[PDB]
């Protein structure tokens, strides 16, 4: 997709016009056209946003797992 | 707009407008250098099938000595003749831009070395 | 159902090729390669894809349309 033309096909240059960026120097395409990346990242990031955290075992009472709005107030 | 919708027309003024934004870029120059050399092949091209100045590769030519002047560096003299030397017709223009290396860029180690490489390339050892 | 103003109005995006004709030359580098095209025979701009607003120069610029649809 970056760089297939009909030229290439085609023969009438020896080398074709580079771009200096290519796409797997990028994050690469968001869609697929034959036969992710950000899903990686919201489970990543929503995995470090998690009760269970380093020294969880050395906490020695539990916090509690719900709270009324009342109390929190 | 060249290799697909095959206007150089309009691949021209896309690359001409490119340089006032950007007159510093030396990756704008070689690409717009490689493209008009494209140009001349096609031309070539046209007429072996069925003018003068441009089929000599003068055009390409004018982005040569301009570039050189805005960007004043031996490297990307050196690159120009690169994509010339890719190029087998307009041989005179790889001797014009060959010759032009040591008489204007001297004094740097650059030039002396690519002297040196273009000379290297039981009996045979 | 009436629209007003009566007047059409275009469309908000203009596909390049109409945008290419409103430029002119300023920088040298420009100036040598304008120069260059209209002491020969080759033109600026395509034909077919810039259009231009609504005798015999008509009639061999008709011909050379022709020629670059072919």
């Amino acid at each position: 997709f970056l760089n297939s033309t009909k030229a290439k096909l085609l023969k009438l240059t020896s080398s074709s016009i580079d771009p200096g960026l290519s796409i797997k120097q990028l994050g690469g395409l968001y869609i697929n056209f034959n036969a992710t990346q950000i899903k990686e990242k919201k489970k990543n990031e929503l995995l470090q946003k998690a009760v269970i955290t380093p020294d969880f075992e050395k906490n020695h009472c539990v916090p509690p797992y719900s709270e009324s709005k009342y109390q929190l107030q | 707009e060249m290799e697909d919708r095959l206007s150089s027309e309009s691949a021209r003024q896309l690359f001409l407008r490119a340089l006032r934004f950007h007159p510093e870029c030396p990756k704008l120059y070689k690409e717009y250098f490689r493209m008009e050399l494209m140009h001349a092949e096609k031309l070539r091209k046209e007429k072996e099938e069925f003018s003068e100045e441009i089929l000599k590769g003068e055009l390409a030519w004018i982005i040569y000595k301009n570039s050189v002047s805005i960007i004043k560096g031996a490297e990307f003299h050196v690159s120009l003749l690169s994509i010339a030397q890719l190029f087998d017709f307009a041989k005179d223009l790889q001797k014009e831009i060959y010759d032009d290396l040591q008489a204007l860029h001297t004094d740097d180690p650059l030039t002396w070395d690519y002297v040196a490489r273009r000379e290297l390339e039981q009996a045979k050892a | 159902q009436l629209v007003f103003p009566l007047e059409k109005e275009e469309p908000a995006i203009a596909p390049i090729e109409h945008v290419l004709s409103g430029w002119k030359a300023r920088t040298p580098l420009e100036q040598e390669i304008f120069n260059l095209l209209h002491k020969n025979k080759q033109p600026v701009t395509d034909p077919l894809l810039t259009p231009v607003e609504k005798l015999e120069e008509a009639k061999m610029r008709r011909a050379e349309l022709q020629r670059a649809r072919a």
